[PDB]
């Protein structure tokens, strides 16, 4: 139902001295993580991180594991390589990241495909949205960019982002359908917190919802007032569901005038909430 | 499905 | 290079009731590089068997982790999350406040 994403976040962090680089691959579908590879692991393999993946057979794991190993090596080289291009000391730790995968719409039309890299916290080179041309962040990345045009890799990542990524996202949402296609409506309520003779804080809580997308508004007598409102970032509960709140400071004794409004995919219409002595 | 990197940096 | 400092939230999985079993979370996001020390404290002492999720990152390359433990909140027991990171000169303590 609606748009979906299959995303992989890969991180390689070099340790000159201290042993080989650390390399981590973690996979998500939408807001939900489903797989991991981690190089520091006693027995380093590609693993499930969502019970429904234990459905997929042993050659998948073995094949994913192996594919994850080539990249550990690729990232080993690409780090020494990058260390030279930037003319850095041999004894500094540094970070390569890579994100890739596909966003499709409800009709499985590829909305956008990704294959992008960062180095030490900044964009390094990215495959553009056309899936044919590359964007380099700086002249160092020009060196890399030229190899990849020359080797023609754009077409190898494109066919994947237009093909496998998408046909496999379809398959994973099939496997974990009773989690990934679910909706958990927010459990929501309004708390009152005195402060001074002049103010009190009202806080509007949305708990235990899925997917992560939510919008909490505060209104005064039926008019909007999002200006003058504290709100925390959406945060994970730890059980696969999310939490968010929005608070407003209001004058003592005017509490009943305010309405928090909660909007989620799970709710048949928005919730209006009002604090009640 | 994990797609490996082709040519190196 | 661009380093980014951690953004921290401390909170319970469920709304707190004294004596009722729960989970304490410290969500640490918006930081780069990935290396980071996080600890849950109970009256200032480190709690054992703290767990964290797999190291991951957001559209802007910044990392995030959730640390968590089983706990039973209590009237007098102070809980806090203590984070250190290359971009800080001293660790940050954020105390858990059941109302946030």
């Amino acid at each position: 139902m609606g748009p979906h994403s299959l995303r992989y976040f890969v991180t390689a962090v070099s340790r000159p001295g201290l042993g080989e680089p650390r390399f981590i691959a973690v996979g998500y579908v939408d807001d939900t993580q489903f797989v991991r590879f981690d190089s520091d692991a006693d027995n380093p393999r590609f693993e499930p991180r969502a019970p429904w993946m234990e459905q997929e057979g042993p050659e998948y794991w073995e094949e994913q594991t192996q594919r994850a190993k080539s990249d550990e090596q690729w990232f080993r080289v690409s780090l020494r390589t990058a260390q030279r291009y930037y003319n850095q000391s041999k004894g500094g730790s540094h970070t390569f990241q890579r994100m890739f995968g596909c966003d499709v719409g409800s009709d499985w039309r590829l909305l956008r495909g990704y294959h992008q890299f960062a180095y030490d916290g900044r964009d390094y080179i990215a495959l553009n949205e056309d899936l044919k041309t590359w964007t380099a962040a700086d002249t160092a990345a020009l060196i890399t960019r030229r190899k990849w045009e020359q080797a023609g890799d754009a077409e190898y990542y494109r066919a994947y982002l237009e093909g496998e990524c998408v046909e496999w996202l379809r398959r994973y949402l099939e496997l974990g359908n009773e989690t990934l296609l679910r909706t958990d409506s927010p459990k929501a309520h309004v708390t009152y917190h005195p402060r001074s003779q002049v103010d009190v804080t009202l806080r509007c809580w949305a708990l235990g919802f899925y997917p992560a997308d939510i919008t909490l508004t505060w209104q005064l007598n039926g008019e909007d007032l999002t200006q003058d409102m504290e709100l925390v970032e959406t945060r994970p509960a730890g059980d696969g569901t999310f939490q968010k709140w929005a608070a407003v400071v209001v004058p003592l004794g005017k509490e009943q005038n305010y309405t928090c409004h909660v909007h989620h995919k799970g709710l048949p219409e928005p919730l209006t909430l009002r604090w009640k002595p | 499905l994990y797609l490996v990197c082709g040519e190196r940096g | 290079m661009i380093q980014r400092t951690p953004k921290i939230q401390v909170y319970s999985r469920h709304p707190a009731e004294n004596g009722k079993s729960n989970f304490l979370n410290c969500y640490v996001s918006g930081f780069h590089p990935s290396d980071i020390e996080v600890d849950l404290l109970k009256n200032g002492e480190r709690i054992e068997k703290v767990e964290h999720s797999d190291l991951s990152f957001s559209k802007d390359w910044s990392f995030y982790l959730l640390y968590y433990t089983e706990f039973t909140p209590t009237e007098k027991d102070e809980y806090a999350c203590r984070v250190n990171h290359v971009t800080l000169s001293q660790p940050k303590i954020v105390k858990w406040d059941r109302d946030m």
